[PDB]
């Protein structure tokens, strides 16, 4: 649901296609060291 | 083979169940499932079905906070139906 | 009146936005009844175990037949009389005896 | 068997969709 | 922590914060009559609710509510800060 | 069907927002529909074409004999014009691309909302 | 928060009994609402298997109010299981014969058809009048609204309305 | 009356009720007021346990502390390291609650777990349909699995 | 309006009550027409129903209302509603001499397009495929502003 | 089939609405 008002403001209609939820990493260590890029 | 299938179904019945919760929940506060979901997208809110039964039974106030902005953004949805898109965007549903 | 929701019930709801605009913050203290809507205890001076032994007298022909003990059981559960009858070896004996538990 | 309102409009997207891919191919 | 007479303990630790004893109300009631019945009973201290609990009977939900003022006195909120297990030092 | 179908008016212009002048160079097509219970031909084209896959974006040239192969699967196909707003992307920025659901290839990515 | 378990427990699956009014409502309408209420769905935490549901009181049934000719032309089946045993009814016969018959029967049919419906049933009481027995009123926890809006009549408009109404046309 | 004008009836006014949404410079003063108290709340500490919901893999998580979460993967983590989760959607407190757009700032919230156990997962029977089926068409499914302990939830005042 | 006075009978003509001054719409050959009450008035308007029946509930001459004829359908389906529905109490039939009704429990009713006298049960309900559909509503209002998202259900 | 029904409600003409009825025209 939803993916028409989310193409009306330019989003993708799935929340699962380009976005940062799926993009950006899911976690870090806590540390602070980057986490190794997600292999999707 | 039960087992099996059963694996598939069980998915969807328990997304069934979910939607029926939450439509319980949100008809106690007067705002009906489709409304609470389409304001919540438009509020840029991307909680999953499960998450949002599990605020409701354990967090109520929170949900009723969830309602209010539901709802406020229902009542400028409303407003902008109404304005017919002269009007500019609603504090609230600046984006 | 800035809150959409009413906020004599539950809680009182104050919705706003942060100043850059990333969040939305809810804050949500919660309301107690007023006395004055409220009943006093019971001013005349029982426990519900001698109620439910009451409510379950033995009047005819002293301990009744078991019929109408379950007649009187549904009764006052408001269930239908199939509930109360009992079930056999068989199913008894597969009752799991370690019913796992959490919270 | 009458038709539903929802089958109607369904149909009326997939044309209209079609229609818009006539005009691209048509440059 | 076993605690029994909980009324009594509540207004002994509110004597010694100078606090009037809380006045019993009945808040909500349902299904009374019944075999199944829920009674809320709040305390109502200077006719301010401090606590309030539930239960199947008058009695029980008075003793509930008392100890959900015990809890608060001691500031034993279910919502409290837990314990910290991660300091180092 | 009359050749008069793909001959454009000034309203379909406006209405495409396509303009007739510098028409765009390549074609976007995703695949919404299943190729079963369909004749030979429209199977064979769907696979020389490569949208084996639904909903997989494919990068063609707005040529006559795409545009020909085009309209035969048009009813299984959604057309839309590639746009390039920065332009074509660089080598170092290759790996930096993102293309948008508006039609948007843009050549760097900045992890910032658009709002 | 902070309560404890077992009373945290009684509460929530706790039963709440409704009072329902049926002068000049719909059944159907009525029903609806009255399923939802008996199985228990007007909780949040609704669950097949948890027995929440609640008691439905309803009362003034023998003054309900059907749309249209449903009074003539709703006919009732019912067959006793013996050769020649098919009965119908019109719904008009039924209410003459029993006021709260045609109530429990939509209701009935509402129900999920399974096994618990027959419970459901035990825990809906139907009153052809206003008369109730105090300890259900004890019982009774809330009162729901009226369905239908009630329309008012020529002698319930009130004098200040007529001289408000304007008149269309002079005779 | 005049020209064109039409009392309000049932037909002629809608059944929903039109209404009018207060002023925004007022509304906007109102929103800062409510954020200086939430400021103050933060940083006076003023709030006991709390609960974020946290996204990872393709699951949205509520968390709370001690919770125990598994994950049905494999990280490459070694166990008893902590790790923090960098996606998290909202955070409450006892009276107060905050929800990002669709996230919250990376400075507002820090969310840290550590990792507890590598599992796999119990045997699942698979098993298609098709004619003569025979009992040795039967394939076990292990797939792997891990634990983690959530170890602590951290906000700070910067509104 | 002529009223007979009563062996010797005499007749007056006396004067009417007239209309609201300012009609809403101006120009407007029917009153509904005037009033822009062409779509917006239900059998439950009893107000606007009562000014063109009689006392008895009789239906007045189209003439003497000066409506167009589209508007007398629609107001007589919408008077004879009410009157089935009980909606007028001060317009019920009159009694000769001195007939009583028939003191019988009398059942609630309303949206009903035909008397129940003249209207058969359906026997038969019907199948999926077969089922039979009951007429609820005029369809002489079809036209009447709806509030719903699709065309209100007729058939029941 | 179904589908060949939808067509036939198709090519129903849409005719636009007057502003005013001849007997209710000025
Ligand atoms: S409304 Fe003008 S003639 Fe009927």
């Amino acid at each position: 649901a939803g993916g028409q008002w989310r193409l009306q403001q330019g989003l993708a209609a799935n929340p699962s296609g380009y976005g940062p939820l799926t993009e950006l990493p899911d976690w870090s260590f806590a540390d602070g060291r980057p986490a190794p890029p997600m292999k999707g | 083979v039960k087992c099996t299938k059963a694996r598939r179904l069980k998915k969807r019945n328990l997304r069934t169940l979910w939607i029926n919760r939450i439509t319980a929940a949100s008809q106690e506060h007067g705002l009906k499932y489709p409304a609470f979901i389409v304001n919540l997208i438009k509020c840029q809110v991307e909680l999953n079905r499960k998450v949002l039964v599990d605020l409701a039974i354990y967090e109520p106030k929170t949900f009723k906070s969830l309602a209010a902005l539901a709802k406020r953004r229902q009542q400028e949805g409303f407003a902008a139906a109404l304005g017919d898109g002269k009007e500019p965007e609603g504090i609230f549903s600046r984006v | 009146t800035y809150s959409s929701l009413p906020d004599d019930y539950n809680c009182q709801v104050d919705l706003a936005l942060t100043a850059d605009g990333r969040t939305i913050v809810c804050y949500h203290p919660s309301v107690d009844i007023p006395y004055e809507h409220t009943k006093p205890i019971p001013q005349p001076d029982e426990t519900h175990e001698q109620i439910l032994k009451a409510k379950l007298e033995v009047r005819k022909s002293k301990q009744l037949e078991q019929g109408p003990m379950i007649e009187q059981l549904s009764k006052v559960f408001y269930t239908t009389k199939h509930r109360w009858y009992p079930h056999g070896q068989y199913h008894n004996r597969r009752k799991k005896l370690n019913p796992p538990r959490d919270r | 068997r009458t038709v539903s309102f929802q089958a109607k409009e369904s149909m009326i997207r997939r044309l209209e969709v079609e229609a818009e891919n006539h005009y691209w191919l048509s440059m | 922590w076993t605690v029994v007479n909980p009324m009594g303990l509540l207004v002994e630790e509110l004597k010694k914060r100078n606090i009037s004893a809380p006045e019993s109300r009945l808040t909500r009631q349902s299904g009374s009559t019944t075999a199944l019945p829920l009674y809320f009973v709040g305390l109502y201290c200077d006719r301010k609710l401090i606590a309030e609990g539930p239960g199947e009977t008058v009695l029980v939900a008075e003793e509930e509510a008392a100890r959900v003022a015990l809890r608060k006195l001691y500031g034993f909120t279910e919502n409290r800060r837990p314990w910290d297990y991660s300091k180092p030092k | 069907i009359p050749d008069k179908v793909f001959q454009p008016k000034p309203e379909d212009h406006e209405k495409y927002g396509g303009d007739p002048q510098n028409p765009h160079k390549l074609h976007i097509v995703t695949r919404i529909r299943s190729t079963k219970r369909r004749p030979y031909w429209e199977k064979d084209t769907i696979k020389m074409l490569g949208l084996q896959k639904a909903h997989s974006p494919q990068i063609h040239k707005n040529i006559p004999s795409v545009n020909a192969k085009l309209k035969v699967v048009k009813h299984l196909i959604r057309i839309q014009p590639l746009k390039l707003p920065q332009g074509l992307p660089t080598e170092e920025t290759m790996s930096s691309t993102c293309l948008k659901s508006t039609g948007e290839l843009v050549v760097q990515w900045h992890l910032k909302p658009v709002e | 928060s902070s309560f404890s378990r077992a009373p945290q427990q009684w509460a929530t699956f706790a039963r709440m009994w409704y009072l329902l009014d049926g002068k000049m409502q719909p059944p159907g309408k009525l029903a609806v609402i009255a399923s939802n209420k008996l199985q228990g769905l007007n909780k949040p935490v609704y669950h097949q298997l948890s027995d929440c549901g609640d008691h439905v009181v309803i009362i003034n049934t023998r003054h309900i109010a059907f749309s249209g000719n449903k009074w003539e032309q709703k006919v009732y089946s019912s067959h006793t299981g013996y050769p020649g045993g098919f009965r119908q009814v019109t719904a008009a016969q039924l209410h003459r014969k029993d006021p709260v018959a045609i109530v429990k029967l939509a209701i009935y049919g509402m129900l999920p058809k399974n096994l618990h419906r027959r419970t459901m049933m035990q825990r809906l009481h139907l009153f052809p009048d206003e008369d109730i027995p105090e300890d259900i009123l004890k019982n009774l926890v809330e009162e729901l609204p009226q369905p239908r809006r009630v329309p008012k009549r020529l002698d319930e408009y009130t004098q200040e309305e007529i001289e408000a109404f304007p008149r269309v046309w002079t005779p | 009356y005049p020209q064109g004008y039409v009392p309000k009836t049932s037909l002629s006014s809608p059944p929903w009720q039109e209404v009018v949404l207060p002023d925004p410079v007022e509304e906007t003063r109102h929103h800062a007021e409510v954020v200086k108290r939430v400021n103050e709340l933060i940083a006076t500490g003023q709030y006991g346990r709390l609960f974020a919901v946290v996204h990872f893999a393709s699951h949205q998580w509520k968390v709370t502390a001690e919770d125990l979460i598994l994950i049905e993967n494999e990280l490459d983590i070694k166990c008893g390291e902590r790790i923090r989760l960098e996606k998290v959607l909202l955070v409450g407190a006892d009276n107060f609650t905050l929800l990002g757009k669709p996230l919250l700032r990376k400075e507002l919230v820090r969310v840290e777990a550590t990792v507890i156990e590598k599992t796999e997962s119990w045997p699942k029977i698979n098993m298609k349909f098709r004619k003569r089926k025979n009992f040795r068409k039967k394939k076990i499914i292990v797939n792997p699995q891990t634990i983690l302990r959530i170890n602590t939830i951290e906000i700070a005042p910067r509104l | 309006l002529r009223e007979v006075v009563k062996t010797v009978i005499e007749g007056r003509i006396t004067e009417t009550p007239k209309a609201t001054p300012d009609p809403p719409n101006p120009s407007g050959q029917c009153p509904i027409c005037r009033w822009n009450l062409k779509h917006k008035y239900t059998y439950e308007d009893v107000l606007l129903l009562s000014q063109f029946i009689r006392p008895y509930g009789g239906m007045l001459p189209r003439r003497v209302t000066g409506l167009c004829r589209e508007e007398h359908r629609k107001i007589e389906e919408c008077v004879k509603m009410a009157h089935r529905a009980g909606l007028l109490p001060n317009h019920r039939p009159q009694l000769p001499e001195g007939c009583l009704p028939k003191d019988k429990p009398k059942l609630n009713r309303y949206l009903t397009r035909w008397a129940p006298k003249s209207v058969k049960p359906i026997y038969k309900k019907g199948h999926r495929w077969n089922k039979v559909g009951m007429a609820v509503g005029s369809p002489l209002l079809k036209d009447n502003v709806c509030y719903s998202r699709r065309p209100l259900k007729m058939m029941h | 089939h179904f589908q060949r029904q939808k067509l036939m409600a198709i090519t129903e003409y849409i005719p636009p609405k007057p502003a005013i009825n001849p007997r209710c025209l000025p």
